[PDB]
Parts: structure tokens; C-alpha cells; sequence
């Protein structure tokens, strides 16, 4: 396979690990900040698909600054991977073009 | 099986200080949690903290005065709270609980009666209690033996080791010049006594002891 | 803290009849309420978990309802067995806390 | 260096100066708008970081005009610099496939 | 202005006892409060900040806790030199407020 699909499925491997990762740190971050929503496995790993996404729902949010930096974590794991898929897409259509161009 | 299992009792000085034990299985994940309940007697539960053994991370109610020190061992899978500089106001039943980190405690300690006071560890003298020869009885009939002079609480009795139930009150210990005294009772059919024993077993955590006597009729 | 208020404190009710405890949370909490029972000596016994899931070993006869900061725990035809307190505890901000208990009596 | 891997660095050095500068002029903007919560340092960079990813948790946002400038200037900062991110990586990609090609 | 409501104004308590002043807010500020005292003649020294942080030089039994609209400034082992007003202040929304002021008594 090319390099641009085999890191499209690595980046999607390496999200789903921090998703996971991340919500099981975001609880321990958050336990013990009064106040804190995002003190349970189910809910913190629904948070962690919102926060790579950023669908925006606002329901969940870290409040503690060990939290907040699991989520800047997660933001970017996400942003980038997703941004990984369509350069992945892009350089598929690309390489289609220059054979449909005869080059 | 049981899944957390504490010691029944501690009694405790003025400004001392005790470790009760909270020793898990059954699953054990490394998400698991494991937290603290304080009951006052005739108060409800209150929260007073938690930990994550499998890291080592304890957090506390804040809302009342830090007495506890939460700590695991990982490999016994035991959960430690350590109360220190108590007073009566710290005399309760202590229950641990475990939770799997969604929210709800899914088992319970059966608990620690911490007694905070100056005076000594005393055992029961379980006393039967038996019918007069002059009394007459109905197809049931009830017998049952008096544990008396005792410190501190709790006391565990049954009938022939847990077998006989039903027919079982057990009235709530008075306190008198600093010993514990109470009877428990139970009834029968009047046909299968004393053709088949009836026998009061008394555990004393405090002290360790674990005594019984037979109902045996008078004279 | 999220402060739970259950009120009555003791409810009176006949033997079979069906009976309803509540529990009123001072913010909005979802679904995240959790009940228990406690007899006399014993320890806490869950028996609803998230407002209205039931546990394994508990009667069908017990079941819960409400959402946001209004939660009931029904007992279908009240029995002796069911004499107890009864508190409601929740997850949805730290820490977890506890009501007041309300004790069922027939 | 290729180019696209020192500008995807060098964005990010951009970046991060935009968080830090517009969380500092976000609480400048803000204090003295009654009802204003972007007032102290900490949570306005957290804000800046909320804003640049677009992560939605809507827990904070300006109130004032200039509070409001300056947080466009942070999302189009963040949402541009993540994007030249999946250019950079495009770029890549696209001259991996060449190469596999024989091109 | 969020308005923080300090009640009661005075509070009465014994030597080396517990003693919790309580700050309400008119609306949800999640940990943004801080606690001040003021003996006489004196100005306010910081006690506790973002409800529960400790200040350097300031004695461990001076604790705090709460979230969202309920705030409580405890003293483990009430003494004499305790002998003052008492301060919370937010810094939730602008503009910062501040309590009504609470005055312990021994
Ligand atoms: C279809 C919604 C895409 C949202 N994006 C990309 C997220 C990729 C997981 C947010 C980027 C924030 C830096 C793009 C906004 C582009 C205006
Ligand atoms: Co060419």
C-alpha cells in the first residue's frame, strides 16, 4: 500500500489509543476539582470524540488545568488526523489526474 | 463470594489514631475505585473520600475536617483509611465501597464500628434464657440468651451458626457504667425443642472471641 | 456540592400498597442518580443505578423515574422486607453526594 | 528543510504567540463589560487555545467589540495554521507517490 | 454585579471549637471566590483563594470549600486572634464584588 493510506489507518490507530488514553486521564485530572463533570469513563470517552471532532455540543468541558492539557491533546490528535485524511484524499485524486493527463 | 471485607472493630483512644483495612475481589479493573462512608449512629452516609489503587490518587471531602489519609497496596489489593487525632465526634461505622468509575457504589464493606473512648475491651458472659418449669406454652415457644457486660460495640448474634432465622430479634445494646448489654430471642415450634439444640452464637469482633451456649431447659 | 433533599423524611404506607420516595437535587443532573436501600444493621444495598436501570437481585416490584433535578423510587406492593432507609446518592459533579435518607414504614 | 515543514513550524511559532498576545488583549478588551467573564489571564489563554481549534465547549467567549476582534483574529490564526498542517502533509504524500511511481 | 450574600453577620462560637461562614452567590461561579480577613484596624489579608487554595503564612486549620453558588470559610479550632471580619470577594464576571462581611466572635 501507499504511504498516504497506510498513515491515514495509522493516524486513525493512534486517535482511537488517545481517545482512550485521554478519557481515562481526564477523569483522574478532574476528580477532586468541586464542580467537575468529566469524572466518569463513559461520558469522559463520549467527551473525547467531541473534543477531537470539535462537534461543539458544549455538555462536557474540563475545568482543572491537567484536564484542559489532556484536551489540547485530544484537539490536536484530532484536528491533525482528520486533516491527515484529506491530505490522503488529495494526493489520491492528484495522482489520478496526472494519469488521466497522460504525465 | 464477599467482596470487601473490613475488620468488624477498632476501638480507639483520644487523639489516637487507627488504619482500617479494606481488602478486595472478585474483578478487579485498574479503573476501579474505591471509597469511604462515614455513619454516625442514627445520622446517615456521608462521603469522606476516595481512591484509584492501581495509581495511587486520593481525593477528599472537603467539606468536613481532613481526618482520613486514603492509600492502596496495589498487590494485596487492600485499601487503607487512616484516621488520626480522633475524638467521639469520629466514633461511626466506617464502609468502604467499590466503584467501577460510573458513578455508583456496586458493593459494600459490611463496615468498621470505630469506638473512640478511654476504657477497655471487655467480652461477653452469654447468659441462656430459658423458660420457668411453671409456664405454660403454645405450639410455638421462645427461648433466648443475654450477652451482658461487654465493650465496645458490635456484637454479632445468631442461632446454630445463621441455620435458624426466622423467629430472631436481637434488641439494641444499653450502654450503663461502660459496658454494652443486650439479648437476643428466638422462637421455635414447642414440639422441636429441646428434641432439636438451639443454640446462641455470639462474635465479639473487638475482643476477638466467639462464644455460644446451648438452650438447654431447666432442671 | 450538589445538595439532594428527600422529603418526607419517614413515609407511612400499607402493607401491598405501592409507595413513592423522592429525591430533589439543588442543580440539574441528568439521569445520574443512584438508590439504595439500608436495614437495620446492614449495609447499603444498590438498588436502581441512573434514575431508572435495574440490578441484578433486586425485585421487579422496585423501580425509579425523573430526569434534571426530579427523581422518585417506586416500590410496586409494598412488603415487610422493603422496611429500610432509603437514600439517593449522585455522579454528576464532584464530589458524589448523598440525601438525607427516608425511612419507609408500614 | 522543505519549505512546507518550516512553515508548518513556523505557524506554529505563530500560533502560539497569538494565543499568548490575544488572551492578554482579550482581558484588556473585556474588563469594564459588565457580565464579562474572559477577565483574568489563565482562562482567557485557555479560551485563546478553545477558539484557535474551534473545540466549541462554549464555556467562555467575549462580550465586547474588541474582545470579539481579537478572537477572529484567533480563529482565523488557528483555523489557517492547522490547515496549512494538512497541506504540509499533502505535500509529502504527493511527492512520495512520484517517487513510488517512478516519476 | 454578581451579589454575594455573607449570613449571618455575626457568628458566635467557643474557644477551639469548628466554625464555617458561609458566602451564597446571586449566580454560578464555579470555584472563582476568595477569602479575606480584616481585624480591627488592620486591612484585608488574602486567607483562601479560588474557594479552597491555601496562602503561604496562613495557619492550616483555615480551610474553604464549595462550588457554583455555595461557598463555606472553615476554622478547625477556633482562637482569639480568629477575632475578625470575614471577606469573600469573586472574580467569576466583572466587576469583582465582594461580601457583606461576616464579624466572628468568641
Ligand atoms: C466540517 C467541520 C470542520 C471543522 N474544522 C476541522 C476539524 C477537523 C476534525 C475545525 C478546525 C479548527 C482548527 C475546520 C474548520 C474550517 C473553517
Ligand atoms: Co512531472
Amino acid at each position: 500500500s501507499a504511504l498516504h493510506w497506510r498513515a491515514a489507518g495509522a493516524a486513525t490507530v493512534l486517535l482511537v489509543i488517545v481517545l482512550l488514553a485521554g478519557s481515562y486521564l481526564a477523569v483522574l485530572a478532574e476528580r477532586g476539582a468541586p464542580g467537575a463533570q468529566l469524572i466518569t469513563y463513559p461520558r469522559a470517552l463520549w467527551w473525547s470524540v467531541e473534543t477531537a471532532t470539535t462537534v461543539g455540543y458544549g455538555d462536557l468541558y474540563p475545568v482543572t488545568l491537567w484536564g484542559r492539557c489532556v484536551a489540547v491533546v485530544v484537539m490536536v490528535a484530532g484536528i491533525t488526523s482528520f486533516g491527515l485524511v484529506t491530505a490522503a484524499l488529495a494526493t489520491w485524486f492528484v495522482g489520478r489526474e496526472q494519469e488521466r493527463r497522460g504525465h | 463470594q464477599v467482596q470487601l471485607q473490613q475488620p468488624g472493630a477498632e476501638l480507639v483512644k483520644p487523639g489516637a489514631s487507627v488504619k482500617l483495612s479494606c481488602k478486595a475481589s472478585g474483578y478487579t479493573f485498574t479503573s476501579d475505585w474505591i471509597h469511604w462512608v462515614k455513619q454516625r449512629p442514627g445520622h446517615g452516609l456521608e462521603w469522606i473520600g476516595e481512591i484509584i489503587p492501581s495509581y495511587g490518587r486520593a481525593n477528599y471531602n472537603e467539606k468536613i475536617q481532613k481526618k482520613a489519609t486514603l492509600t492502596a497496596d496495589k498487590s494485596s489489593s487492600t485499601a487503607f483509611m487512616q484516621l488520626s487525632s480522633l475524638t467521639s465526634e469520629d466514633s461511626a461505622v466506617y464502609y468502604c465501597a467499590r466503584e467501577r468509575g460510573d458513578g455508583y457504589f456496586a458493593v459494600w464493606g459490611a463496615g468498621t464500628t470505630v469506638t473512640v473512648s478511654s476504657a477497655k475491651t471487655t467480652p461477653p458472659s452469654v447468659y441462656p434464657l430459658a423458660p420457668g418449669s411453671a409456664a405454660q406454652t403454645n405450639s410455638m415457644v421462645t427461648l433466648g440468651c443475654l450477652v451482658k457486660g461487654y465493650f465496645p460495640e458490635p456484637v454479632t448474634v445468631t442461632w446454630n451458626s445463621g441455620s435458624l432465622s426466622s423467629g430472631v430479634h436481637t434488641f439494641p445494646a444499653v450502654l450503663q457504667s461502660d459496658l454494652y448489654t443486650l439479648s437476643s430471642s428466638v422462637t421455635v415450634p414447642s414440639s422441636s425443642w429441646p428434641s432439636e439444640t438451639v443454640t446462641c452464637n455470639v462474635a465479639h469482633p473487638a475482643s476477638s472471641t466467639k462464644v455460644d451456649k446451648k438452650i438447654v431447659p431447666r432442671d | 456540592d450538589i445538595l439532594l433533599t428527600q422529603s418526607p423524611a419517614i413515609l407511612s404506607v400499607s402493607p401491598g400498597e405501592r409507595v413513592s420516595f423522592s429525591c430533589r437535587a439543588s442543580q440539574s443532573i441528568g439521569t445520574d442518580i443512584h438508590w439504595y436501600q439500608q436495614r437495620t444493621n446492614g449495609s447499603p444495598r444498590l438498588l436502581i443505578k441512573y434514575a431508572s436501570e435495574s440490578i441484578s437481585g433486586i425485585p421487579s416490584r422496585f423501580s425509579g423515574s425523573g430526569s434534571g433535578t426530579d427523581f422518585t423510587l417506586s416500590i410496586n406492593s409494598v412488603e415487610s422486607e422493603d422496611i429500610a432507609n432509603y437514600y439517593c446518592q449522585q455522579s454528576n459533579r464532584w464530589p458524589f453526594t448523598f440525601g438525607s435518607g427516608t425511612k419507609l414504614e408500614i
